[PDB]
RNA sequence: CCGGCCGGACCGGGCCACUCGGCGGGACGC
RNA sequence: CGCCCGGGGCCGAGGGUCCGCGGCCUCCUCCCC
RNA sequence: GCCGCGCCGCCGAGGCGGGAGGGCCCGCGGGAGCCGCCAGGGGUCCGCGGCGAUGUCGGUGUCCCACCCGACCCGUCUUGAAACACGGACCAAGGAGUCUAACGCGCGCGCGAGUCGGAGGGACGCGAAACCCUGUGGCGCAAUGAAGGUGAGGGCCGGGGCGCCCCGGCUGAGGUGGGAUCCCGCCGCGCCGGCGG
RNA sequence: CUGAAAAUGGAUGGCGCUGGAGCGUCGGGCCCAUACCCGGCCGUCGCCGGCGCUGGGCUAGGCCGCGACGAGUAGGAGGGCCGCCGCGGUGGGCGCGGAAGCCCCGGGCGAGGGCCCGGGUGGAGCCGCCGCGGGUGCAGAUCUUGG
């Protein structure tokens, strides 16, 4: 319906050492674009499903043997049974898939459809979801990452981490932004999967540390590769399944000061669209303030309010008022004086 | 440690659903499988065989999945899980999981005694 | 946007403990260690802590700072209380009933205070 | 409006003595108007019902086994209770067994709800516009016919009634054959005393 | 010989020949048939003119009670449980009847 | 996902869902569209009547490419030029009229079925309807045929 | 033992809205209060339409909204519309539109807002209209669907005017016995 | 009470390798 | 419940006023201490 | 049979006005008041006793046994099964509503008179992913006839024609009945109920 | 009562009953159905239900109140914090101070599907929560294989 076109805040761009850079870049837009989780889960739904390899069973299994039915009359239970010989196979069942060395029941064909196409729109607005759920502190949190000490919750650091060329450069900005304590989560988290999956190359299996988005890549992607959690992202393809492990949105980012200002243009913001694309605009706003109790508390709807019922009554017991004398009273008055008199006409008949 | 309150649990019944016909097979175990057979006794509840369970069975909502100590049992597997039952530890009593080692249930133990939490498996390896 | 961010983290949380037919969650920010909107240690502008001191004597109230919303390192204030047990509590009532700082959390951070202090 | 109901249920039945008194004294009759209430109750069971049977059991809100409503009698309503006389036990009754069927089991229909009848407010907030404040009106309402007996008897609920404390005496015959259906004209209220 | 004795109200008229909108049920849905008819087949029902009179006097009692100011009784009331009446034996005694004896 | 399947509910049940007393046959009433005059003709009368029999003549070699006319009403008309273009014309409705090439935007023949902007306009096309030529020669504009 | 059949006991209403999108479920949140407090009977229908499903919450064009604002009495109204509104490329005039409606297409935006009118949205018109004063609740055309065409008596049947399910259309199919 | 900063179906003036459209001007934004 | 009195059995679910009276608000007298 | 009067009978069916007194009555004269009581919006005691580590206490539903009562073998076809109907000696593992194409409806999501790249192209371990471009084309936006083909604007106002349909102007889907909601007047209390639009 | 005869020994149900335990006409009392009345608990359904106005409270998908209601094959629908395998997430989860599996006259919980804990055995992996994919739940098929 509407946009927000509010005043954003000023984000801060820190240098290697953890400190404001004096440089500040305004947050994008695409930070206010709506999060929503069922459109986030669904493309990755379905974006997850497109990477995997088809599997299927053998044609000829279980049928590769010329077993035939010896009929009725035999006190055999009518299933093809192997031809005769001097082995042990031969009179057992052979096809169906209740029978030991058959075919199984609907053998997997490899044309299963296997992928799934989402529209374009529907991709990038997931993004545009994501990429807002990892401008609040909750969400991030909420989603395991350290993050309590990082300098400010966008974490956007100055260019000159694009031309890294050593893993060392790399970890000691990790420790001088406060996220370190996000990769000792991820080596605390190494462990090793609990299934079939280590007779299939997945024995270890650990969390996802923060996410360094660049533009451009002088030596940045060789520099956080060792570093186990660390998903290098550019920002001009951005993948939703790296941005919302999971379909759960809230991944710690690094941001670069480059990926910052390409960012504005790669969506576009709701006055002009976006330039690195082709009749694209970020998603509307069917609900422009989201804070119910602001909204609820405002005198303009309390004076169009009743007054609240806050009184709570129950199941009454309901005593016989013919048993009982104020139960009686209470629903006819005149039961007190009927009594009185007919006691007092009582005594004087006698 | 004694609970919030210590109301009189009411149990409709206290015997298992068996399974009909659980006794004379082994292969049917006494897991409750509802009879759907056309000339099912059990099925038509006919006088004097299994009963099926059917809601109306169910325990009173104040007093459902109450301990007979009068805690709720919570499960526990470290430190961590035991600290947010710090706070109603009058209603909920801890409970050290199974396949935690020897040398971490002393920690749990020694932990909860100081939050005043009860655990129903106090003593269990050492 | 409180109730915005709620409806993400209502089912969704790394926090989040369900087991035995309960929800606990696992935040720092909580009192009651609930996971309820109420009582949700990481949604509100206004987040009220009571934390056990570093050494074994002591709590931490545990304040969030109005304009630390954006910025985590510098977005709480730490208030390290170590007096007797019927001080401890006036401080935490007054920083809760005289700021007017979540006044709905102040008979919970007084409960959870108490337990600390044993 | 008690006072005067305590009155009123005193000179209705002292007049037609007097009247009964004033026919036997000349040598002639006096008949008594026929009664213009009765109270039903449902002494059969919901298994094997006629479709037409079962239809006259519903408009009389008897939808169930030994349940009783007031029925204003008329010629639409004794033919109607002519349709389910082996279904019902009916008759005439008294001032006693109105006022203890409303005391004890009376219960009010405020929007489908079975309330219990425990202040005059939900009486006077349903029946004020017709001049009904408290439970001596809508006795008197019920007992005498009155203008408003038509909403005053559909807002009691049909009295749920007990057993009959001593049983019966055939549930299968009609009262006049030494069975319980039918027609009761004045021994209706000691199957009430026996109900309620 | 469905629409024998039935009745229905006329839609459309032709030379001596009329249409009639008949109710029909014929397992659970009441059908409004419209059938052509000659007029040696049809009479008019006499219910219904009954009830036409019936509102042209209900529209001119409640005129003419206004005109007077009195309130006059329009809705048709069933036969109510007789009032009552003393009856006078007129000196003669009631005639005693008893049952007759059995004849063949 | 067979999570949600109804195949789920029905583990326990013997029919799992085809009664009883009729089983889950092969195909207890033939293949496909089998008795459509015999033993299913209540069904195709009822639901597809005209499905049985010949109708109409028979072209061999059908080109759908000569047959190529798409048509465009007039209350779209001017949806092929810019806003900008109605609204410069819309204030001088004297002077010039826009030329809108129909045939252009890939609209062969010009029908009439919403009404036109009260301004004149020079409309460019193959095929005009009757009412199509109606509403422009009216409003001030001109109908421009084109090979 | 109580004659009562419970075929009809439980009402098919929707009681909460089946999709799963955190601003509507906010909406109806803001909605549930409002109906419940205030005792308008706006606050009630919009409330449910909240509720509906897409189908039963059809698109609105800027042509029959511009119809329903341009009647008599309607000059200086809310257009409440609990759906979308969709823009009509056949008009070329808006009268100064003042709208809240859940979800505008871009090109009916850019023709509201340039005409001077006002967009809203339903939690902006529970501050402005708490009862819904001066609104006038407009719906889309709900029975306009190609669904809709196919449901009748049968297309088999006298004057049925019912549209056949077809895979093509064309001279084969379907027109000879039964048609004519 | 201040003061910055930031967003625009916001207003009036200058300037851009600007872009933009079946019009040098219009619009868009830097 | 028509007025009053009595007996037996069964159980207390829920858990942040209405309806009847009496004394004093008026001075004394008697019984009881 | 009605109507009028009179007489008489009617626990007191009774109603009015008054008179001699006697004495039984009143939610008449007692309430923005303090204190208690309680047949008063579901139970409390501000009551009490016995028993105490080597043989006792509670639980031991689910370990055995005893007695009373109930109680025929499941599955299946069937109008009807405990059946002298069929399958089942016993245990373990395996074992039966699937997948692809296409159709319909319901639901959710995106955009919306549009909509979708589902070929291909281009950025560039997981990456056979993701990102970007491309609307040829499909499905919609127009239908109808076998086909040649043709192809969807209503209303108000004024003038004129008086047959039965010309002209001008202002507008953009008519008319009747019903219609959630909204609007207004008036009344009873800038809120809440009446009926008038 | 005669009329009145069938095949294993046998049927007011049996014992047995003749001032009745027989037949007819009735009276009082008494016996108990999952029916009716009252009360508790559970669930469903209905309330133009209540509460965003906070000691407790508001996982608003929550909490609270009220009334009615409860058979079920074939069949339909919904709920599952029932269970199984695998995946993306997530718990700074669990584990040679002993995981999975298995056994248990061990303690329990849930109406149920099932689950937790303890002991024993075992010797290296395993699990909860949010989503996601199924070759996902057996007593039967003169089922298959093995014993
Ligand atoms: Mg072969
Ligand atoms: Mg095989
Ligand atoms: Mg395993
Ligand atoms: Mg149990
Ligand atoms: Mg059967
Ligand atoms: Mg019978
Ligand atoms: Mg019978
Ligand atoms: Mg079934
Ligand atoms: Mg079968
Ligand atoms: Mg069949
Ligand atoms: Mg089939
Ligand atoms: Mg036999
Ligand atoms: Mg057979
Ligand atoms: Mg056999
Ligand atoms: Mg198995
Ligand atoms: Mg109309
Ligand atoms: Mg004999
Ligand atoms: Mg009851
Ligand atoms: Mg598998
Ligand atoms: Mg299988
Ligand atoms: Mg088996």
């Amino acid at each position: 319906a509407v946009s927000m076109a509010c005043a954003r805040p000023l984000i801060s761009v820190y240098s290697e050492k953890g400190e404001t850079s004096g440089k500040n870049v305004t947050m994008p837009a695409v930070f206010k674009a709506p999060i929503r989780p069922d459109i986030v889960n669904f493309v990755h739904t379905n974006l997850r499903k497109n990477n995997r390899q088809p599997y299927a069973v053998s044609k000829l299994a279980g049928h590769q043997t010329s077993a035939e039915s010896w009929g009725t009359g035999r006190a055999v239970a009518r299933i093809p049974r192997v031809r005769g010989g001097g082995t042990h196979r031969s009179g057992q069942g052979a096809f169906g898939n209740m029978c030991r060395g058959g075919r199984m029941f609907a053998p997997t064909k490899t044309w299963r459809r296997w992928h799934r196409r989402v529209n374009t729109t529907q991709k990038r607005y997931a993004v545009c979801s994501a990429l807002a759920a990892s401008a609040l502190p909750a969400l991030i949190m909420s989603k395991g990452h350290r993050i309590e000490e990082i300098p400010e919750v966008p974490l956007v650091v100055e260019d000159k981490v694009e031309s890294y060329k050593k893993t060392k450069e790399a970890v000691l900005l990790l420790k001088k932004l406060k996220a370190w304590n996000d990769i000792k989560k991820v080596y605390a988290s190494q462990r090793m999967r609990a299934g079939k999956g280590k007779m299939r190359n997945r024995r270890r299996i650990q969390r996802r540390g923060p996410c360094v988005i660049y533009n451009e890549n002088n030596g940045i992607i060789k520099a956080f590769r060792n570093i186990p959690g660390i998903t290098l992202l550019n920002v001009s393809k951005l993948n939703l399944l790296r941005l919302a492990p999971g379909g759960h949105v809230g991944r710690f980012c690094i941001w670069t000061e480059s990926a910052f200002r390409k960012l504005d243009d790669l969506y576009g913001t709701w006055r002009k669209s976006a330039k690195l694309k082709a009749d694209y605009n970020l998603p509307m706003h069917k609900m422009t303030n989201t804070d119910l109790t602001r909204i609820l508390k405002s005198q303009e709807i309390q004076r169009a309010l009743r007054a609240p019922n806050k009184k709570v009554k129950r199941r009454e017991l309901k005593k016989n008022p013919l048993k009982n004398l104020r139960i009686m009273m209470r629903l006819n008055p005149y039961a007190k004086t009927a009594r009185r008199h007919a006691i007092l006409q009582q005594l004087e008949n006698i | 440690l004694r609970p919030l309150t210590k109301p009189k649990i009411v149990k409709k019944r206290t015997k298992k659903f068996i399974r009909h016909q659980s006794d004379r097979y082994v292969k049917i175990s006494r897991n409750w499988r509802k009879p759907r057979g056309i000339d099912n006794r059990a099925r038509r509840r006919f006088k004097g065989q299994i009963l099926m369970p059917n809601i109306g069975y169910g325990s009173n909502k104040k007093t459902k999945h109450m301990l007979p100590t009068g805690f709720k049992k919570f499960l526990v597997h470290n430190i961590k899980e035991l600290e947010v039952l710090m706070m109603s530890n009058k209603s909920f009593c801890a409970e050290i999981a199974h396949n935690v080692s020897s040398k971490n249930r002393k920690t749990i133990v020694e932990r909860a005694a100081q939050l005043a939490i009860k655990v129903t498996n106090p003593n269990a390896r050492l | 946007s409180a109730h915005l961010q709620w409806m993400v983290i209502r089912n969704c949380s790394s926090f989040i403990v369900k087991r035995n037919h309960q929800v606990f969650s696992t935040e720092p920010n909580n009192l009651k260690a609930r996971n309820s909107f109420r009582y949700n240690g990481l949604i509100h502008k206004k987040t009220v802590g009571v934390q056990p001191a570093a050494d074994g004597k002591g709590v931490i109230v545990v304040l969030k700072k109005r304009a630390g919303q954006r910025k985590p390192a510098t977005s709480y204030e730490k208030i390290s209380i170590n007096k007797n047990s019927r001080s401890t509590l006036s401080s935490v009532r007054h920083i809760i009933r005289k700021n007017n700082y979540r006044k709905d959390l102040r008979m919970a951070a007084l409960r959870r205070a108490s337990a600390i202090l044993k | 409006r008690a006072e005067s109901y305590y009155k009123e249920y005193r000179q209705i039945y002292r007049k037609e003595v007097r009247l009964a008194r004033i026919a036997r004294k000349a040598g002639n009759f006096y008949v008594p108007a026929e009664p213009k209430l009765a109270f039903v109750i449902r002494i059969r069971g919901i298994n094997g019902v006629s479709p037409k049977v079962r239809k006259v059991l519903q408009l009389l809100r008897l939808r169930q086994i030994f349940n009783g409503t007031f029925v204003k009698l008329n010629k639409a309503s004794i033919n109607m209770l002519r349709l389910a006389e082996p279904y019902i036990a009916w008759g005439y009754p008294n001032l006693k067994s109105v006022r203890q069927l409303i005391y004890k089991r009376g219960y009010l229909k405020i929007k489908n709800q079975r309330i219990p009848m425990t202040d005059n407010s939900l009486i006077e907030k349903y029946l004020g516009k017709k001049g009904l404040m408290c439970v001596e009106d809508l006795i008197h309402e019920i007992y005498t016919v009155g203008k408003n007996f038509k909403a005053a008897n559909n807002f009691l609920w049909p009295f749920k009634l007990s057993s009959p404390r001593g049983g019966m005496n055939k549930k299968t015959t009609h009262f006049v054959e030494g069975g319980d259906a039918g027609n009761r004209e004045d021994q209706i209220n000691r199957m009430i005393r026996r109900m309620n | 010989k469905c629409y024998h004795g039935k009745t229905g109200r006329v839609y459309n008229v032709t030379q001596h020949a009329v249409g009639i909108i008949v109710n029909k049920q014929l397992r659970g849905q009441i059908l409004a048939k419209r059938i052509n008819v000659r007029v040696e087949h049809i009479r008019h029902s006499k219910s219904r003119d009954s009830f036409l009179q019936r509102v042209k006097e209900n529209e001119r009692k409640k005129k003419e009670a206004k005109e007077k100011g009195i309130w006059v009784e329009l809705k048709r009331q069933p036969a109510q449980p007789r009032e009552a009446h003393f009856v006078r034996t007129g000196g003669v005694e009631p005639q005693l009847l008893e049952p007759i004896p059995y004849e063949f | 996902p067979s999570k949600l399947r109804k195949t789920r509910k029905l583990r326990g049940h013997v029919s799992h869902g085809h009664g009883r007393i009729g089983k889950h046959r092969k195909h207890p009433g033939g293949r496909g569209n089998a008795g459509g005059m015999h033993h299913h003709r209540i069904n195709f009368d009822k639901y597809h009547p005209g499905y049985f029999g010949k109708v109409g003549m028979r072209h061999y070699h059908l080109k759908k490419n000569q047959s190529f006319c798409p048509t465009i009403n007039l209350d779209k008309l001017w949806t092929l030029v810019s806003e900008q273009t109605r609204l410069n014309h819309a204030k001088n409705l004297e002077g010039p009229a826009p030329i809108i090439d129909a045939v252009h935007a890939g609209y062969y023949k010009v029908l009439g079925k919403g009404k036109l902007p009260k301004q004149p306009v020079i409309v460019k096309a193959k095929f005009f309807s009757r009412k199509a030529e109606e509403k422009i020669k009216s409003v001030g504009g001109a109908c421009v045929l084109v090979a | 033992g109580i004659d009562i059949r419970h075929n009809k006991d439980r009402k098919v209403r929707r009681k909460e809205p089946k999709s799963q999108d955190i601003y509507l479920r906010l909406l109806v949140k803001l909605y549930r209060f409002l109906a419940r407090r205030t005792n308008s009977s706006f606050n009630r229908v919009v409330l449910k339409r909240l509720f509906m499903s897409r189908t039963n919450r059809p698109p609105l064009s800027m042509s029959r909204l511009i119809r329903k604002m341009k009647l008599q009495g309607r000059e200086n109204k809310t257009a409440v519309v609990v759906g979308c509104i969709t823009d009509d490329v056949r008009i070329h005039d808006i009268p100064k539109l003042k709208v809240c409606a859940l979800k505008i297409t871009s090109g009916a935006r850019s023709r509201i807002l340039k005409a001077g009118g006002q967009i809203m949205t339903f939690d902006q018109l529970a501050l402005a209209a708490p009862k819904g004063q001066n609104t006038v609740l407009l719906s889309g055309p709900r029975k306009a669907r190609e669904v809709y065409r196919h449901f009748g008596k049968a297309p088999g049947t006298p004057h049925s005017r019912t549209k056949p399910y077809v895979l093509s259309k064309g001279r084969k199919f379907e027109r000879a016995r039964g048609r004519r």
